[PDB]
Order: structure tokens, then C-alpha cells, then sequence
RNA sequence: ACGAGAACAUGCGCGACAUUCCGAA
């Protein structure tokens, strides 16, 4: 905690308020301290040999927004992960309690990256079009499926693309990374 | 309740009541202040905590007196629906509807008899009983601060005068019956604190 | 759903070779009572609304007519069949149903292409 | 001795009114739990203040309304402006006819050099919906009951006649009053003569 | 004494209006066609700022003129001017809508056009959704007396605004003969306040 | 900043033929056809570029100046508005004889000479459009030269034809001009 | 509308030398009809451009004109003839002029183009 | 005598710029 934590936030928009006991305090960044949450994560699993885990709380804030109110949320999102399993990690609000494999791979790695590439390409990064997805997707009617079907048939991007948001947000437990992926995208290209 | 008194409460239990409180959501509203604007000014953001509460649930209390303590009581509550409770009660916060009753169910507790005697409200006794019922106790301290808000206390705004009190929860092998302490610091008035002791015993 | 079947079933080209070009006038016609029943408040359609969705059911027999792609729609999709259910109900939420299962059609038509 | 005035009443939309506060472009402030769209009685209160400051032109009047925490002159608020919640009956209409409680405004704006348009979102809370406002009037001087509901009427005339919330001089927040009941709630003062709107 | 007076009328189309929002601005309550404040004010502000005077190299809608800054208002930091004019959202007239049930109108229309390459000739269709021609919209202006002496030159430029929307478009490519209205303006009143507007015109 | 308007009348001396999506072009509100200030445009724009590019944006300066350009970092208004030319009350009441006729063309094939007929609406020759044009003098010593660039580009427009297939005999137009006025400004 | 039933009635298959032709009647050619119903399209023009709700005395000229050509239409061919019978063209025109309003002009227009419609479909 | 009292998430901003429903018989 007090020595390997410097060598593996290297070259990462981060501070360490404290790293310490078992705990561990951090402001960067958002997407820096998501990143490094992924590698630290990565680096605790091949420093424990796997006999150790440990849960993690991430909140996204405004500069100027109390700090006080930045500790105690995200300790609110840490304590939400410390449930069951208590293998989690909290992103931003309490309706996005992923796995570490799940949020690194099934939301970041499969959904995000993806859907980036391909909306590059458009001329407006696709804000307004990742938009209407999440406005399409909040709603839960077999009719805003059709409204999102024909959304992604004008997507004008990769079919199998489509298909595999299509399938994506069919399924429960796929929707909410689904959901978390645009997100994730929206906050990426914005000013 | 008395399952936990009894020790027969699991850590996994303990986690269930935990997550089975059903309150509601806490928020943080931001708001700006557009005044400094028609002075060549700028808009100064700050920022507003609330917290509302789900359809069923709210804020409970007991209350313990005469007859006419009582009924002074109700006529209180009435006029508080409408006053508020909290922080911005003239920007929109803090209004309820409250509805005063008897308590079988609490009665039920109140009537109990035991070894140990649990804080239902933030108290302190005076010297002469803390002498004596501080052994054995088991309690947190509570720092009591804030404003004086009364229109004749002095001319600007200021502090009333630090306060401790034990939590609600604490247990004491002793009952101590606290009183309303004067936080006032040479003031129009006498600012009041309560820290009197409602008593709930129980057996441990 | 049952939109998303026939489609998949009519899906090879869809639906013999149909095109939004060729519905554009039936989707312009079912937009159009659609929204007249829209700005209107009653549970029951009107007369007016009635004889509309007469000459709606004529102008998909017209569509029919004229090519054999939409003529294909119309037979697998129930279209016109849905419309005399629609006139004998006579329930605004039938109405409703009806324009939202055609624009679900119109939606995964355009989807699998 | 005391009195409270209550004020219910609903805040019909004229057109899309858009208060600040997933991602959405621009999103309207919301209610925590249900995610109903609000007006706050803070955005209220500053409005019509600022409206009777305008109207009057801090004056004494607005003291007594709106509070102060002026150094001596510490002033009460005698008005409570609760928050404007969705109504039961515009939740109803707009579950009915599958209309959203809130929609998307595109805007452009064109550069005065290059002549581009610059697209910019906006949610606001559409036309058709209308919030339950509540309003307490504390009575803490009778002899100005008066006074102060007649500088009430103009401050809500004057918001009748403006906006309440984002750019209104661009065709948004406009709304009007409909005042169901005047009632005492708290003391024996007479307020059926009284009269908002 | 503050004072707002209120000037309501008609925005009668003369050539279909195309307010994109290629589907075209509607309420989301009647599922009518809209004209937006926003569209009115900005248009009527760039239509002033050209004819008043344009400064070279200006970049920022705060450089205008300063009666342009007076009246559509300015957001400069310390020079914080409040706009007088307020120009709400021009809705679908009921009378119009009435006229438009008759004769069985669909308070809309789709225009078909091509572009037609310069060398390969090839014309690309495209279609544009416009408001009919008879068409009226309920427009409704607000302006805030807040200096009485720059008041009747204030509507003055108003009236200039005015006279060079009517000879120009509102929203859509109008330069191909879309979005040409007109203003008939049915009441000019002091709704709030003791001011006289009976001698104020805008047309 | 002056807006001058030019008023006046197109009458057609063949079948006028706008085919909108074979019908003819016509306003929905008044069921008279019409003729869209788009198609003068483009016609006059497109006339008088092959008097004076795969972008179609790039053009000549004076065609730029004149109609306007989307081009990047150049963006130019267009001093040009042209308006919807609407069926004449005057004419409407000279017909008032339908105001558009079917004509038929048997398309014979080369090889099988199979025919295979088909009908197209134009308006009746004589008939005549109201047009209004609007001008924005963005530059005082240039509207001359503007003016003079109109002029030829009308002048192609009267040896041209106007919509529908006018190798065939459709469009043919003549522009009778009847007040060119300063309406804004004081030029 | 109830046209379907006398379109069916009046629809009828025919083949020779191999080819199935699904024509109404051997003389049911598109343009043997298409001559009334051009006839009634330029009434019904004039009709909307006229936007009166009665029915004008020029269309009424027009119209009896196209009783003309519906007599003219039943000598020309036998089958015209017979689809005008099983349709009863004749009663509605009647009651077009009797009435003497646009909204029952429309509806028989309407009901008109329903029956060529549905004629043109069974094909 | 309620960590309280006063505090508008608000000011500026055109969904706009170029585009023949055209070649063919
Ligand atoms: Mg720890």
C-alpha cells in the first residue's frame, strides 16, 4: 500500500490523499482513476496470489463540488460494493455495481471500444445519436425497442454493430453495461 | 429489537436490517444566487443537501408528558406541519403532515423492565448525576453546534455555545434524567438546549 | 414479437422486395388519421375518423393493386384485417395499438435491411 | 394571534420550461426518487423577488416577503414557496396519448465571423404538463396582510407575464397560475377576501 | 413602475416554413407544427445587427451595437444587460387548424428536391418537410420597459427587425424560397404597468 | 444592408412540368400548381455557372456571391432569395379550361417498336406565376456588377426551359418584370 | 367498403391457349374506364379548386355530360354495360344531383375509386 | 429560539449554410 501504489498510478492525472492499512483514497482524473482502478485492481490480484480481493467505490463530480460531499458519496459507493460476494466496484451512482472482470472486459473492453471506433467516424463524435440510445434505453417498451431498432437501422454504422446493441440491450444484465458503455462514451467526447 | 438485547442477532442479520431500511434518497440540488449580477456582478452557485423520502416512509417520534403537555403538544405539531423542520424551510424544504396517536406497540417496549437502560434521544445529566452513572456506560459524544436563529437574540447573526451530548443508543446501567441546558452566551434571550433522557430498559 | 417474426419470415429482400418508397404513402396516410385521432380526446373514433380509416383500408387494397411487394406485406402482416378490427372495436386504444404495430413493422423493416 | 395562509394551486406550462440542474444534454432538475420533473421553490422565490425588486424600484417590502439576514434588521420570511411537484392529473394525461414529461430542444447558434451553426441540446418540460405548487403566508403582522398579497398579485402578474426558469427571451419557461384555494390553514385571520391572480 | 407590454398576432406563412428539429419543429403536446422563440429572436437580432451596422473581425454576439445589446439583451462579464425583448414560441393558431380540417389538410407537406452534380448530372432526391402555406402561427412578444426615454426608439428598431423579416425568411433555406412570412400584429397593450403604448407600432 | 425586391411574372409559353413526387407540382392549401423557388434557382444558378467541379460548391466567385456558398471557412450568403412562384389570381381568372393537362407520349422502343405510353401533367401554356425575388446588397460597389450577372442569368433562363423534360417542348418560360424597388434600406 | 362485394360479384378469370388473364370482364380494359374516370377527375378538380359546399352548376353540366358518356360507355361495349348494371353508377349520380352537396359528391367519388380500385386489385 | 438566515442554475446564442425532382424516349 505505502511503496507499490506510486509505481503502478505512473504517468496518471491522480493524487493519493492516503494509501494505507487496507484502505485507499484517490482524485484524478475520472477516466485516470477508473484506468488505475483496473490496474490496481490487476496488480493487487498478482501481488496476493488471488487470496485476496478487495472492493472499490468510483464517483465522477464536478471541480468545486464539496469535498466532504466527494468522501462521503464515494465511501456510500464503497460500502454498496461490500455486499455479498464484496467483490464489486461502485460507479457513480448505486445502480452500477459491476464485477472488476465485468466492468474491464464486458463493459470497457466488448462494449465501449466498439461503439468509440465506430462512432469516431461520424462528424459529431455521435453525442447527439448516443443520446437519443440513452434516452431510447432508459425507457422500457417493446415499442422504444422498435424506436431503437429503426434508430440503430439510421445509425448508418456496422450491421454487426447493430446487432450486437440490438442483442445487448434485449438482455437484462447486458442492458445496464450497455447503458454504462454509452455513458462512458458521452463523458469521453464532451467539452 | 430485544433479539438484538439478547445477542441473537448475526452479523448477516445485521447486514439485512441494514439494508432493509427503506428511508429514501439523499441529494445534493445546486442553486446560484443572481444578485451580484444586477451589480456588475457574477452568479455564485452553492449547494443544498436533501434527502426525500420514499411514499411509505417518514420520521417517527414518542413523546412523553400530561394531559395538557400533550395536547399543547398537538396543537404545536399543527402549526410545525406548516412552519417546517431542517435547513431551507422558506426555499422549499422541510414541509410534512404529522399525525399523533397512541403507541400499543411501543408501549409494549416502554413497559419493559431490565438490567440496562438505552438513550432513545440526545441527553446529558447534570454533575451531580454523571458522577454516577457514567460506570460501566457505553455511549458517543455528540457535538452540539450551530447558529442561533431568532430575530432578537442580538443585531447580526452569531454561534451558540458548544455542546456535548450522548447519542441515542448509549447504554448506562444508571438512569439519568437530563434537563434543557442554556447555550446562550449573553444574549436577549436564553437559548435552550434539550438534552433530557427518554429511557428505553432493557435486559442484555 | 409478431413484427419482428414476419419480418424475420418475409426476410430472404424483404417482403418480395419491398422498399420504404412504396409505404411512403400509406405511412403518410396512417400518420395523418393518426394524428387526427390524436388531437381529439374521445375513447371512440368518429365518423369523420371512420370514413378515414375506409379510405385507408381502399388505399392499401389500391397498394396491393398496383405492386405485388406490398401486396405481400399486407397479406403476412394482418394490416388490413387489423384495420376492420380497428373500425369494429372502435376504441381509440385499439387505433393506437394498430399505428404502433405498423410503426414497429416500418421500424424492423428498415432494421433488417 | 398566529396565522398561516395556505396557497395550493397548479403552474400550468405555457411553454417548455427548462430549470438546470443519465447523461442528458442540458437536463431539467428532477425529483430524487421519482424522476418527475420539479420546480423549485427556490427558483420561484429568486424570480418574483426579483421581479417586485424590479416592480418597486433592498425595499422593505421585499424584506418582509422574501426575509433578510441583514445585520440588525433581521427579517423573517413570511413567504414559504414549497416546491412544484408533477401533478397526479398531468402524470395521468401524459401516461395517456404515451407522451414523454419531458422534451428535447435543438438549437443553433451562428457564429457573427465564419456563419457556422453551433448545435446545442436542451431538455425542457413539455407544454402540456402542469405542477401542484403550495405556498404558506405567515401572518407575523396583520396590518400588512394587505399590503404584502397586493405585492404578491403584482409579483405573480409579473411572472405570468415572464418566464420562470432558463432562457425564457428565447421562447421558454413561460407558465400561469391557477390558483385553487385561499384557506387559513394556522390561526383565525380572514382570508377569504384575500386573493392571488 | 414596472412596465411589460404585450404584442400578440399572427405569423401567416407565404412560402412552406422548414424550422428543422428532415422532419420539422413540432409541440410535443398536439403534435403540431412550432415555430420557436428562439429561431424569431435570433433572426430578428441578425436581420438589426446587418442593418445597424456590423463590426469587421467580430466574433461574439456581445460586439454589437449597442442598441442591439439593449433590446435581444447581452451576457458580457460586468456589462450584463437584460434582454426587453422576450419572443415566445409561436404555436399553430386554433383558427388555422380549423381551416386546415376543412378541405382536409394535414398542417404539413413533404417537398421533393435534387441536387444535380455539375459534371456526372446525376440529381440526388431528398425530401423536406414544410408547413403549409396557409398555415398562421399565435406569436406573442414581450417587451420590458426599463429605460422610459429608449423606449419609442427601441420599438423603432423593433419596427426595422420587423420590416426586414417580412422581406425575408425564418427558418430553413429560404434563399430557395422557403420559411417567407408575414406579421400582422392584433394588439400592441401596456399588460403590466402604467406606461402608454397606445402611439407604439411595429409595423 | 438594402433588400431590394424584384416583383413580376412568369408566363408560360409551353407546358409547364415540376414533377412532384406523373403529377405536377402543386400547393397543397390553394390545389393550384406552382412553381418552387428552388428549381428557379437552381436553374439560374446552373445557367449561369456554364456561362461563367465536383463540389458544386466551388463554382465561380460571381456564383458564390450571388447564390450563396456552404463552402469551408468561406461561407458566403446568398444575396439571392427566390420565392415560390404561386398561380397568378389574375390568370386563375382568365382560365376560369383546367389549369394542367395530361399529355401522352407512346415511347416506342427501337428494336421491337413496342410502345409504351404514358402520361404526363403540365400546366397550360399561357398561364402565368407571380414571382418575388429578394436581393441583400452586402457590398454597395458590387451591386451593379450582381445586378448585371442577374440579368444574363434571366436571359438564359427565357432561352432555357424550366423543369420536366424541356429537350421535348415543357418549360419554356418568359419573365416580364414589373418594379425593381429599394423596399429596405435607402439605395 | 361495400364495393367489395360487387367488385367480387363482377370478377371473374379467364383462359386461353395457356395464358390466365385475371381481368373483371373481357372489355374491362384500363383505358375503356379510364376515359369516365378522367371525365370525373376533372370534375372533382374543379370541385376542390371550386372548395364549395354545393355542388356547382358548371360541375353539374360536366356531370350530365358524364351520364352521356356513361350511356355512351354501355353502347361501346357489353361489358362496360353489365359492370355499370351490377354497380348501379347511374342511381348514385342521381343522388349526387339531387342532394346537390360536395360532401355526398365525395363520398360517391370515393366510393367510384373504391370500385377501381378493388377492380384493379382482383386483377 | 431548527448548522441557521439571505441567495432565480441564471445571462448571450436562428437547427442554419450549398443543393433544378432532373437526363432519356
Ligand atoms: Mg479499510
Amino acid at each position: 500500500f505505502k511503496f507499490e501504489l506510486s509505481n503502478i498510478l505512473k504517468g496518471a492525472r491522480i493524487s493519493v490523499i492516503y494509501s494505507g492499512g487496507d484502505d485507499l483514497f484517490l482524485i484524478g482524473a475520472w477516466d485516470d482513476v477508473i484506468s488505475k482502478a483496473l490496474v490496481l485492481r490487476k496488480a493487487f490480484t498478482r501481488f496476493s496470489a488471488g487470496k485476496l480481493t478487495f472492493s472499490a467505490g468510483i464517483g465522477m463530480y464536478p471541480v468545486k463540488y464539496p469535498i466532504s460531499k466527494m468522501a462521503s458519496e464515494t465511501g456510500v459507493l464503497e460500502d454498496l460494493a461490500k455486499r455479498g460476494e464484496k467483490n464489486q466496484v461502485a460507479l457513480w451512482n448505486d445502480s452500477k455495481v459491476f464485477g472488476w472482470s465485468q466492468l474491464e472486459e464486458q463493459i470497457l473492453k466488448e462494449k465501449m471500444i466498439p461503439l468509440q471506433e465506430a462512432l469516431t467516424n461520424s462528424q459529431e463524435h455521435g453525442k447527439s445519436f448516443l443520446y437519443k440510445m440513452l434516452e431510447l434505453l432508459r425507457n422500457e417498451d417493446q415499442i422504444n425497442i422498435a424506436r431503437l431498432a429503426y434508430l440503430l437501422a439510421r445509425s448508418s454504422l456496422s450491421e454487426e454493430l447493430t446487432q450486437s446493441i440490438f442483442a445487448w440491450s434485449q438482455n437484462k444484465q447486458q442492458k445496464v453495461e450497455l447503458i454504462t458503455a454509452i455513458e462512458y462514451l458521452v463523458y469521453q467526447i464532451r467539452e | 429489537y430485544s433479539e438484538y438485547l439478547r445477542g441473537e442477532i448475526d452479523s448477516l442479520e445485521a447486514s439485512k436490517i441494514a439494508e432493509s431500511l427503506n428511508l429514501g434518497k439523499a441529494s445534493l440540488s445546486t442553486k446560484v444566487s443572481l444578485q451580484a449580477v444586477d451589480h456588475n456582478g457574477e452568479s455564485e452557485p452553492y449547494s443544498v443537501g436533501n434527502f426525500t423520502f420514499y411514499p411509505e416512509s417518514g420520521l417517527y417520534f414518542l413523546a412523553k408528558g400530561n394531559a395538557d403537555t400533550i395536547g399543547q403538544l398537538e396543537i404545536l405539531m399543527h402549526a410545525l406541519q406548516y412552519s417546517g423542520i431542517g435547513g431551507k424551510r422558506s426555499a422549499g424544504y422541510g414541509q410534512f403532515r404529522c399525525t399523533i396517536e397512541d403507541s400499543g406497540k411501543f408501549d409494549s417496549l416502554l413497559s419493559q423492565t431490565g438490567n440496562i437502560a438505552i438513550l432513545l434521544s440526545s441527553a446529558m445529566a447534570s454533575d451531580e448525576e454523571l458522577v454516577d452513572c457514567l460506570e460501566d456506560a457505553r455511549y458517543l459524544l455528540k457535538k452540539r453546534t450551530g447558529f442561533v436563529q431568532s430575530k432578537t437574540y442580538a443585531d447580526q447573526l452569531v454561534k451558540k455555545k458548544d455542546f456535548y451530548a450522548f447519542s441515542a443508543g448509549s447504554t448506562f446501567y444508571q438512569k439519568f434524567n437530563g434537563k434543557i441546558f442554556d447555550v446562550s452566551d449573553n444574549g436577549r434571550h436564553s437559548v435552550y438546549r434539550y438534552a433530557k433522557a427518554f429511557w428505553l430498559e432493557g435486559k442484555i | 414479437n409478431f413484427a419482428r417474426k414476419v419480418v424475420e419470415e418475409n426476410k430472404r429482400v424483404l417482403f418480395n422486395g419491398l422498399t420504404t418508397s412504396k409505404l411512403r404513402n400509406l405511412l403518410e396516410l396512417i400518420n395523418h388519421v393518426y394524428t387526427k385521432v390524436y388531437n381529439s380526446d374521445d375513447t371512440t373514433l368518429s365518423e369523420d375518423v371512420r370514413d378515414e380509416l375506409e379510405y385507408l383500408k381502399v388505399k392499401f387494397a389500391y397498394e396491393s393493386g398496383r405492386e405485388p411487394a406490398v401486396r405481400t406485406f399486407i397479406e403476412k402482416t394482418y394490416v388490413d384485417k387489423l384495420v376492420d378490427v380497428v373500425l369494429k372495436k372502435n376504441t381509440k386504444k385499439i387505433f393506437l395499438d394498430y399505428c404502433k404495430y405498423f410503426e414497429a413493422l416500418v421500424a424492423y423493416a428498415k432494421f433488417y435491411r | 394571534m398566529y396565522s398561516k395562509i395556505r396557497i395550493v394551486g397548479k403552474i400550468d406550462v405555457l411553454t417548455g420550461l427548462h430549470i438546470g440542474g443519465g447523461a442528458i444534454a442540458s437536463p431539467v432538475v428532477r425529483d430524487p426518487y421519482s424522476r418527475l420533473p420539479i420546480i423549485p421553490g427556490s427558483s420561484i422565490k429568486g424570480k418574483m423577488r426579483s421581479l417586485l425588486a424590479k416592480h418597486i424600484g433592498d425595499a422593505p417590502e421585499i424584506l418582509r416577503l422574501f426575509g433578510s439576514s441583514q445585520k440588525g434588521a433581521i427579517q423573517s420570511s413570511r413567504l414559504q414557496i414549497s416546491d412544484a411537484f408533477f401533478s397526479k392529473a398531468s402524470q395521468e394525461e401524459f401516461d395517456k396519448k404515451d407522451l414523454a414529461y419531458t422534451e428535447t430542444k435543438f438549437e443553433n447558434t451562428i457564429s457573427r465571423l465564419t456563419a457556422v451553426a453551433n448545435p446545442r441540446q436542451i431538455e425542457r418540460v413539455t407544454r402540456g404538463a402542469s405542477f401542484d405548487f403550495h405556498i404558506i403566508y405567515n401572518v407575523e403582522n396583520i396590518n400588512e396582510v394587505m399590503a404584502d398579497f397586493e405585492n404578491i398579485k403584482t409579483a405573480i402578474h409579473l411572472l405570468e407575464n415572464d418566464y420562470l426558469g432558463g432562457g425564457g427571451t428565447r421562447g421558454n419557461g413561460r407558465i400561469r397560475f391557477v390558483i385553487d384555494s385561499i384557506d387559513t390553514v394556522v390561526g383565525d385571520f380572514d382570508s377569504s377576501n384575500l386573493s392571488i391572480k
